[PDB]
């Protein structure tokens, strides 16, 4: 029920279902954005996964245990979107993050646009290792999106 | 409101990949509920 | 777009 891989975040009500997310199970730990599931718990098949740290501001929830990804984007690599999107496979996008400069150092950031469910998705560097996840981010003057390459602290 | 999880796949980097998008620089501020905001 |  905690095999490493990366998976859909979905809710059920009486009729079907919506993707409200993905995250990454890695280390036995469910990884996602705070704004995907509020905390609240995970069924994965017949177990329950219980919420273990969050942060609002970092937008960040980790279930079954402490925030285990802790590789960094080295500000020089171009790296991929393990993009989850709603009714469609997981598709890798690479690209040339940009930089999200802020007051209190900078973050990488990636200019790739998808739905709100795609949110939690992984982004990857050339290892494999998850840097971070999509999802929270601002809105330029064109319309289009650019996501932080938001990473929690191990 | 049934949560639930599934798997989607294996997190592994592609060879030979589409490579997209712009690289922009933005100057920008976080608040404590973990908004971006544009600084203008 | 959480900014579809």
């Amino acid at each position: 029920e905690t095999t490493d891989g990366v998976y859909r975040v979905m809710t059920r009500r009486l009729l079907g279902s919506t993707q409200v997310g993905v995250g990454v199970m890695q280390e036995g730990v469910f990884h996602t954005m705070w704004h995907v599931t509020k905390g609240a718990a995970l069924r994965s098949g017949e177990g329950r996964l219980d919420p273990y740290w969050g942060d609002v501001k970092q937008d960040l929830v980790s279930y079954c245990g402490p925030w285990k990804l802790d590789a960094a984007w080295d500000g020089l690599s171009e790296v991929q979107l393990l993009a989850v999107p709603p009714g469609e496979r997981a598709k890798n996008i690479q690209t040339l993050p940009g930089i999200f400069k802020t007051k209190d150092g900078d973050i990488g950031a990636v200019a790739l646009d998808y739905p709100a469910g795609t949110s939690g998705s992984p982004i990857l560097d050339k290892c494999g290792r998850v840097i971070g996840l999509y999802g929270n981010g601002v809105v330029i003057k064109n319309g289009s999106y650019v996501s932080a390459i938001t990473q929690g602290k191990r | 409101v049934d949560m639930y999880i599934e798997r989607a796949g294996d997190i592994t980097w592609e060879k030979d990949a589409e490579v997209t998008g712009n690289s922009p620089r933005l100057d920008v501020a976080l608040d404590e509920s973990g908004d971006f905001s544009l600084v203008e | 777009k959480k900014k579809x």
